[PDB]
RNA sequence: CGCAAGACGGACCAGAGCGAAAGCAUUUGCCAAGAAUGUUUUCAUUAAUCAAGAACGAAAGUCGGAGGUUCGAAGACGAUCAGAUACCGUCGUAGUUCCGACCAUAAACGAUGCCGACCGGCGAUGCGGCGGCGUUAUUCCCAUGACCCGCCGGGCAGCUUCCGGGAAACCAAAGUCUUUGGGUUCCGGGGGGAGUAUGGUUGCAAAGCUGAAACUUAAAGGAAUUGACGGAAGGGCACCACC
RNA sequence: CCCAUGAACGAGGAAUUCCCAGUAAGUGCGGGUCAUAAGCUUGCGUUGAUUAAGUCCCUGCCCUUUGUACACACCGCCCGU
């Protein structure tokens, strides 16, 4: 069921790993980005609005991919990790850090480590006001 | 009366400063008024860090460093405890603290 | 209803003759129904591979965007798409008591691909120097961008592709340039940022086989 | 994993909500040269013997 | 009040004279 | 908790600033001295008082107390601060001097001192701290 | 993986620079400007401050065009609340962008007119010039750049000080004031009524400039000291706290 | 006092009290009240532990800095229809 590769050399995928503040994507496609084998979210695995970005959805989303891909033949992922970026925050949610130690305890294997999130040279306007959200 | 001699900002010899946006709130501020952080944090935190370091695939990595630079208007900075208030003789110190 | 990655078959993907290591992974694409044909959707495909993975010994922090034009046998045939760093190094040259200096040309090579090339250096710090700033006048700024330009222009103008990726593994150009501009002002973290592809020829096959070993 | 033991070095002092664990430095009976910082719920004392079923999580310092 | 608004009150206040006054 | 209140500290200071030689580091003679010499209404104050003459006594044995100041001691301590090697520091067969005192000491019209030797001057004017 | 449309020039970016002030940050070219420094050039009092009269003048707003990505007054909803015509969320008009005409107002602030002289130190920093060992580009030549140690001048500032001032906070100017006079413009005279009414004037309009009185009132106000309080930040304590 | 009768109650929801050693808790005994009288209280012994040797998490209460337009002192002061 996949590639016909020798017991030491490994099969790699790339992992994008969307850790926003409302919820966590756990997206594994080709090394190429074109052809997806998982995308699962935390939405996908709590049935609550406030756990949609908890460290547990993150964490079922990450073992349930990489269960997948074990099952699809792949054994070592290649890790870009991003957050909403824009004009919005910079820094990652909390389900990053839980998804990767959920995949990276899975027994799939780490490839290198990447930051990918949209960086604007000078953005738009900020959705808040020249006030801001006041609450 | 006067709190500040600086006026809270830093400007000095200009007129007017670029508005930024705050990180927390998106509030308008002067660049120079505003309080700046710069975190390079382990994009890996350390309890993770070992389970990393067993499931990778090379020898000595190292994992990445994430550089962000976080602008924090005045109320998010008290609010936040990024900057405390201090004395009136504590608050002409202006060397950064220890940490 | 039917799961798709039964249909779906494996190929694999071949790095140009440039690169030490030639095998850089694997692509699964589905199999030829009437008018959609497995090549077709193989051809058009970036593989983003660090330098680490493509030689031997390199350095990891730049990395190479390759590109498929062709597929045979159970192989896809990449050729060079760019090249970019990584954004932690590129985010950790960015010192707050240096001066950075920026330029970017639109230089084609001989063998008909208009490439855009970008370089980036840093103003150093002597080793005697008390004053904390190492800042860079506005003519000096300038007069190290123009000798940043034309060293790129005449490295790129006069090769071909195959070169040019020859001298980009090592950054050659990079040390071409801090050598260059040590009289103006001494240069630090001087690198070839990006290089992007404006401009190809018609797809011919013979050079590619070349290329691709 | 194994269970494995080890030896109270040093106690490094009280954390928790209530401050109810003691987070104390641990070395290993067999390996005897690598050490870790663990919290140990209850009354702890210089050179008593903890066992560990898992045995390479650190305690956050301080 | 403030003096922002107690200044805005007094300009419609105008607005209404100057419109009755026509 | 045993921290000895001032009535207990003071009047212990001023017992052994008063009655050093009598004194040792034996409380129960310190106890009797102390009931002897002064006039403590409480057997409780009164071991209290001779416990801390004693340590205070231990603690004069290696050295002194910033209470406590015993006339007859400070004689003994310049005494032992009366030390004088065998030749004076000062007295040197050559001294280094740089170009600029030895001008200046030519200046003075002493430059025919022969134990000078001039030595090298530095070479790079680096002696300020990098500031940032 | 490409294509497009508009906006914006992050990090570098500083108690740094420039401009009369509003204000000014991707590359390159063109255009005319400008301060300081340098100067044994030149004129020879040509100067300082300014009723009248002029140029510029954030944002918002008004007439026309063009464009309309994002954001977004108004508005329509969803929440929260006792109620919410708000704070939070969704959509979203005018606007936000460019050109051409109006508007001339900001906590347009250093809440500190401009010109000139005198009066303490210290270390930095930006530009220009003048010196000096010694390191770097280079490999050798002078160079000229990058540092390093000083000096001078004009700046943005900082620390310090029993200069002296001030109600004090504080100020090296807010000092050189009853030991009261260097020159000169604007302008205040208890708090409200009120920057209101009216007249004039400018403007398409919104509004701008000028600007009262009747009447009412013993205070309003400024700095600083103690308490009390806080939904501010830190510590400490207690089985009438907790574990 | 005697003989009869023989209810609920099968360990108690939200929520709370008091406790660090001869202690909590069981168990009686005295004093007071008292003509008649202790399920109360105040003392006394008797049997006799689990757990803890810590922390500001809750609850208070202290400080310290800070803000105030409060000073009858936030149960303050105060604005407009
Ligand atoms: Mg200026
Ligand atoms: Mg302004
Ligand atoms: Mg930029
Ligand atoms: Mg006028
Ligand atoms: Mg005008
Ligand atoms: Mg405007
Ligand atoms: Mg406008
Ligand atoms: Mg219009
Ligand atoms: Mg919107
Ligand atoms: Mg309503
Ligand atoms: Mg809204
Ligand atoms: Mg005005
Ligand atoms: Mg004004
Ligand atoms: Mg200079
Ligand atoms: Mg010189
Ligand atoms: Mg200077
Ligand atoms: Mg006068
Ligand atoms: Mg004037
Ligand atoms: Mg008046
Ligand atoms: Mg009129
Ligand atoms: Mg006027
Ligand atoms: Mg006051
Ligand atoms: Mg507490
Ligand atoms: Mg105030
Ligand atoms: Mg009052
Ligand atoms: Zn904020």
């Amino acid at each position: 069921l996949g590639p016909q590769v020798a017991e030491g050399e490994n099969v790699f995928g790339v992992c994008h790993i969307f850790a926003s503040f409302n919820d966590t994507f756990v997206h594994v496609t080709d090394l190429s980005g074109k052809e997806t084998i998982c995308r699962v979210t935390g939405g996908m695995k709590v049935k609550a609005d406030r756990d949609e970005s908890s460290p547990y959805a993150a964490m079922l989303a990450a073992q349930d991919v990489a269960q997948r891909c074990k099952e699809l033949g792949i054994t070592a992922l290649h890790i870009k990790l991003r957050a909403t970026g824009g004009n919005r925050t910079k820094t990652p949610g909390p389900g990053a850090q839980s998804a990767l130690r959920a995949l990276a305890r899975s027994g799939m294997k780490i490839g290198r480590i990447e930051d990918v999130t949209p960086i604007p040279s000078d953005s738009t306007r900020r959705k808040g006001g020249r006030r801001g959200r006041r609450l | 009366t006067k709190k500040r001699r600086n006026n809270g900002r830093a400007k000095k010899g200009r007129g007017h400063v670029q508005p930024i946006r705050c990180t927390n709130c998106a509030r308008c501020v002067p660049k120079d008024k505003a309080i700046k952080k710069f975190v390079i944090r382990n994009i890996v935190e350390a309890a993770a860090v070992r389970d990393i370091s067993e499931a990778s695939v090379f020898d000595a990595y190292v994992l990445p460093k994430l550089y962000v630079k976080l602008h924090y208007c005045v109320s998010c900075v008290i609010h936040s405890k990024v900057v405390r208030n201090r004395s009136r003789e504590a608050r002409k110190d202006r060397t950064p603290p220890p940490r | 209803v039917v799961d798709p990655f039964s249909k779906k078959d494996w190929y694999d993907v071949k790095a140009p003759a440039m690169f030490n290591i030639r095998n850089i992974g694997k692509t699964l694409v589905t199999r030829t129904q009437g008018t959609k044909i497995a090549s077709d959707g193989l051809k058009g495909r970036v593989f983003e591979v660090s330098l680490a993975d493509l030689q031997n010994d390199e350095v990891a922090f730049r990395k190479f965007k390759l590109i498929t034009e062709d597929v045979q046998g159970k192989n896809c045939l990449t050729n060079f798409h760019g090249m970019d760093l990584t954004r932690d190094k590129m985010c950790s040259m960015v010192k707050k008591w240096q001066t950075m200096i920026e330029a970017h040309v639109d230089v084609k090579t001989t063998d008909g691909y208009l490439l855009r090339l970008f370089c980036v250096g840093f103003t150093k710090k002597r080793n005697n120097q008390i004053r904390k700033t190492s800042y860079a006048q506005h003519q000096q700024v300038r007069q190290i961008r123009k000798k940043m330009m034309e060293i790129m222009t005449r490295e790129v103008q006069t090769n071909d592709l195959k070169e040019v990726v020859n001298k980009l593994i090592p950054d050659s150009i990079g040390k071409d340039i801090e050598k260059a501009c040590q009289s103006i002002y001494p240069l630090h973290d001087v690198f070839v940022r990006k290089v992007k592809m404006l401009k190809k020829p018609k797809f011919e096959l013979g050079k590619l086989m070349e290329l691709h070993g | 994993q194994p269970i494995k033991l080890a030896r109270v070095t040093k106690v490094l002092g009280r954390t928790g909500s209530q401050g109810q664990c003691t987070q104390v430095r641990v070395e290993f009976m067999d390996d005897t040269s690598r050490s870790i910082i663990r919290n140990v719920k209850g009354p702890v004392r210089e050179g008593d013997v903890l066992t560990l079923l898992e045995s390479e999580r650190e305690a956050r310092r301080l | 009040m403030r003096a922002k608004w107690r200044k805005k009150r007094m300009r419609r206040l105008k607005r209404k004279r100057r419109k009755m006054r026509q | 908790g045993r921290v000895r209140t001032k009535t207990v500290k003071k009047a212990a200071r001023v017992i052994i600033e008063k009655y050093y030689t009598r004194l040792g580091n034996d409380f129960h003679t310190n106890k009797r001295v102390c009931e002897e010499i002064a006039i403590i209404p409480s057997k409780k104050l009164r071991n209290k008082i001779a416990g801390y003459v004693t340590h205070l006594m231990k603690r004069i044995q290696r050295g002194p107390v910033r209470g406590i100041s015993i006339k007859l001691q400070e004689e003994e301590r310049e005494r032992r601060d009366n030390y004088v090697p065998e030749v004076s520091a000062l007295d040197q067969e050559i001294i280094e001097v740089d170009p600029d005192t030895k001008e200046m000491l030519k200046l003075l019209d002493f430059g025919s001192l022969s134990n000078l030797q001039v030595t090298q001057p530095t070479v790079g004017m680096n002696f300020k701290t990098p500031r940032g």
